[PDB]
RNA sequence: CGCACGCGCGCUACACUGACGGAGCCAGCGAGUCUAACCUUGGCCGAGAGGUCUUGGUAAUCUUGUGAAACUCCGUCGUGCUGGGGAUAGAGCAUUGUAAUUAUUGCUCUUCAACGAGGAAUUCCUAGUAAGCGCAAGUCAUCAGCUUGCGUUGAUUACGUCCCU
């Protein structure tokens, strides 16, 4: 169980609606701090477009 | 009986009698004004 | 509205009123009882309020369903209303505020 | 507020007066001035306007000086010292006082009895404190009333207190020492009573009054027996009583199946066992 | 014992020096300024141990505040202090280390929570 | 961010320095969870160790700890904080005990033990606070 | 000012429009030593507090532009009785008051409580009224919580009569 979310991204933006981290809960795996970490560093693969950034809001939209 | 009551004969609309039920308990530490005796060692059994 | 809305301008909008031109207007309120006086039994009417009523079922549970329903929730505040625009045409029956879009229909048709 | 301390300084002078002026103000509101003498009796000029510059101060009278339509009226305490004196004169109080308890019209006034046991001198005052037409009318008869309204299922095998006399305000209610569901902790048998809340008002509709009105501070574990805990129900649930001809019932039957779904699960997280029961036995089998 | 570090140089201090190592609120109580009101306690504090039946027991020499610090260094004496009345005698030892001689107060016929029995002093009987 | 993961590895709950400082929870407050250690005692590691309170923490080293064990394993030499603790030079005994779960109650209440054996306030109400507010 | 119970008052916490590290730095009803111990504007003394080792003031100048607050933007944490709260309490610090005791509030840091907008009943509301947020004062030797204000920013719902009274 090395890189299963690697392949159900690329082969599953196009399938899911949405990039957020309510996509990994299901699997039912995490809940947890580990989740406004993970803003800016997603979207190096370039399929979701970014559109604003504010420090206590850090909102983008699903593509 | 003179000394085997608790309420004198006021029955016959009055009192509720004040039952003073005597359970003393022992003052140990040294010097006592009117108020701190019974607050010395109380052993609540 | 503006740090959320873009993707309720995704699905199917081009600007963002275009899904939202048959969903705003299409809870049109047409009846609605009175409390009845009764004497004893608080029955209900079949009357008719001014149509503001499947509209703030629709507008003021949008009021409470952008902060006081999203205040405590699992989400965010603003970012709960992914949702809150998308479908909110006609009855759909199984959400937060059109649950009671039938019974404005058939509460004050059952007894009446 | 209250006043208490205003009684003990009469004479036999009042004890012949009161119910036959309690029996003759509902007869003949406001009494003029020399009837107090000749409704019960007690005669003119031995010991007489003295007693009633006694009882002047006192506020179970007042000196309501009209135009010739004079008023002695048997304020507020024309009801409640002489209920007071009334519970002296009809065998039950003896003294005043070991009370604690507050409502609006029902305050809680612990007492012991003739026999020694405890029990409670409930007082109804509502509009608290507001006593006029309606007011002392009331608190004259929902003291009758609910006399009458304690003993819907003590008679047909459930539990609900016993009434013991009605003297112008006063109910008394054993007194029941209770610990209703905001003071509990724990509980030995949960899954029975809680499919018991729907077989309540299955109880409740064999005597032909369905009760709903279920706060935390209802279902007492209260105190029968004190050392071994043969605890017991009391059931403050009444005064949401309908009488089922009413058009109301289309919601009262469907809160009997699902709208006490939620105490046994979360305050007793523990989610529960048992089974449930509806209301459409009742409608035959009453 | 008042620290775990040596007997041979603590008992003896005054109002002046560890409380600079001590939260200001008791010091600017203890490291402001000694206050000399035990100073002429130890004179009285000298006869109080020579005529006694010795090193057991002297007599109850009384003192009547709520803000007085005694200093331990005085093995063998008795005084009667203040607790709202009289004078609990203490054998005055090492065992009590800046805390008040009219800390020795709780003054209340006992607050009766428990059992009520003067509460039925003040009730009604009546007429 | 980085979309890897990884075989069987990180846990959620640990059992880490006697009693639970957790596989969910940092060094910081899972050391909340157990009595005894605050806030700025890890967060004075953050200058030296660079681990703030920002993750899902099942994740921690017991060699990053041993630069650490440079600042725990004795008492008397490795950076206690000396306006921090929970009691600290104290009338007990007199040094800052930045202790643990074992040793913080037995460290806390000998100025519970004293007063009224010595005729004032805590030697016989606080027995009396045992004898009666302990059953 | 000690607590078996009960009420009300305001203030909060029960969360991701939340507060935190710093930059974007505004008001006024403004108030300050006489025959003196006030308001305070130099760096630091100091873990922190200010002394006023100094200075400016009979006053929109010197505090003062009360460089006020809620605050806006680069970094912090996605629901976990929770990085929510400091509830209770301890240890390392003052400005004092002739001494902080029943600590008088100003000061660094841990202890992190009930409580999942909470049963009954409701408090005030129309062109400037809800709603927060400050300022400084009788409280000040320790601050305002009450208060009278001013200032900052300022929402759903509306011209109507007895249903409550």
């Amino acid at each position: 169980l090395d890189q299963e979310k690697y392949d159900r991204i690329l082969k599953e933006v196009p399938t899911y609606r949405y990039v957020s981290v309510s996509v990994l809960v299901d699997r039912l795996k995490i809940g947890g701090s580990l989740a406004r970490i993970a803003l800016r560093h997603l979207e190096k693969e370039g399929i979701i477009k970014p559109i604003s950034k504010h420090s206590k809001q850090a909102i983008y939209t699903r593509a | 009986e003179y000394d085997g009551l608790t309420t004198a004969r006021y029955d016959d609309h009055g009192f509720l009698p004040g039952r003073e039920q005597t359970s003393k308990k022992a003052a140990v530490p040294k010097g006592t004004s009117d108020y701190q005796a019974k607050w010395y060692l109380d052993d609540v059994i | 509205i503006k740090h959320t809305l873009d993707i309720i301008n995704v699905l199917t909008d081009q600007n963002p009123i275009q899904v939202v031109v048959d969903a705003i207007t299409n809870t049109g309120p047409r009846e609605d009882t009175t409390r009845v006086g009764g004497g004893g039994a608080a029955r209900r009417q079949a009357v008719d309020v001014s149509p503001l009523r499947r509209v703030n079922q629709a507008i003021a549970l949008l009021t409470i369903g952008a902060r006081e329903a999203a205040f405590r929730n699992i989400k965010t505040i603003a970012e709960t209303l992914a949702e809150e625009l998308i479908n909110a045409a006609k009855g759909s029956s199984t959400s937060y505020a059109i649950k009671k879009k039938d019974e404005l229909e058939r509460v004050a048709k059952s007894n009446r | 507020k209250l006043d208490t301390s205003h009684m003990r300084y009469l004479t036999t002078d009042d004890f012949r007066v009161l119910q036959a002026v309690e029996q003759g103000s509902r007869s003949h509101e406001v009494v003029p001035t020399p009837l107090i003498h000749q409704i019960s009796g007690m005669r003119s000029q031995s010991g007489t306007n003295r007693a009633i510059s006694d009882l002047a101060k006192l506020s179970l009278i007042s000196k309501m000086r009209n135009v010739k339509y004079d008023g002695y009226r048997l304020t507020y305490n024309g009801i409640d010292y002489l209920a007071l004196k009334t519970m002296l004169n009809r065998d039950t109080v003896y003294s005043v006082g070991n009370t604690i308890g507050v409502g609006k019209e029902s305050d809680i006034y612990k007492v012991s009895d003739k026999n020694g046991n405890p029990r409670v001198m409930k007082i109804h005052r509502l509009g608290r404190s507001n006593q006029g037409a309606n007011w002392m009318h009331l608190s004259r008869l929902a003291a009758n009333k609910e006399y009458q309204f304690m003993s819907m299922l003590y008679s047909k095998g459930f539990k609900v207190p016993e009434p013991f006399d009605n003297s112008r305000h006063i109910v008394v209610m054993e007194l029941i020492e209770g610990y209703p569901m905001r003071r509990l902790r724990k509980h030995k048998n949960i899954p029975k009573l809680y499919s018991d809340l729907m077989c309540f008002i299955v109880d409740l509709a064999n005597s032909g009054l369905i009760h709903c009105d279920f706060n935390e501070f209802n279902i007492m574990i209260k105190d029968k027996l004190e050392d071994e805990n043969d605890c017991g129900f009391v059931v403050i649930d009444f005064p949401q009583c309908i009488s089922i001809q009413h058009q109301d019932a289309d919601y009262y039957f469907q809160r009997d199946v699902d709208c006490i779904r939620r105490f046994f699960k979360k305050k007793l997280k523990y989610e529960p066992k048992p089974d449930s029961s509806m209301l459409d036995t009742e409608g035959f089998g009453d | 014992s008042y620290r775990g570090v040596d007997l041979e140089k603590l008992l003896e201090m005054s109002t002046e020096d560890f409380v600079k190592l001590a939260p200001a609120r008791v010091r600017r109580r203890f490291a402001r300024g000694m206050t000399s009101k035990p100073a002429g306690f130890m004179k009285k504090l000298r006869a109080a141990k020579l005529a006694a039946p010795e090193n057991e027991k002297p007599a109850p020499v009384r003192t009547h505040m709520r803000n007085m610090i005694i200093v331990p260094e005085m093995i063998g004496s008795v005084v009667g202090i203040y607790n709202g009345k009289a004078f609990n005698q203490v054998e005055i030892r090492p065992e009590m280390l800046g805390h008040y001689l009219g800390e020795f107060s709780i003054t209340y016929t006992p607050v009766r929570h428990g059992r009520a029995g003067a509460t039925t002093s003040r009730f009604i009987p009546l007429k | 961010s980085l979309v890897v993961q990884e075989q069987g590895s990180f846990q959620h709950i640990l059992r880490l320095l006697n009693t639970n400082v957790d596989g969910n929870i940092k060094i910081v407050y899972a050391l909340t969870t157990i009595k005894g250690v605050g806030r700025r005692y890890s967060n004075l590691v953050c200058k030296k160790a660079d681990v703030d309170l920002h993750k899902r923490a099942g994740e921690l080293t017991q060699e990053e700890l041993e630069r650490i064990v440079q600042i725990m394993q004795n008492p008397t030499h490795y950076k206690i904080p000396a306006w921090f603790l929970n009691r600290q030079n104290d009338i007990t005994d007199g040094k800052d005990y930045h202790t643990l779960a074992n040793n913080v109650e037995s460290k806390l209440r000998d100025d519970l033990e004293r007063l009224k054996k010595i005729r004032a306030h805590r030697g016989i109400r606080h027995f009396w606070g045992l004898r009666v507010r302990g059953q």
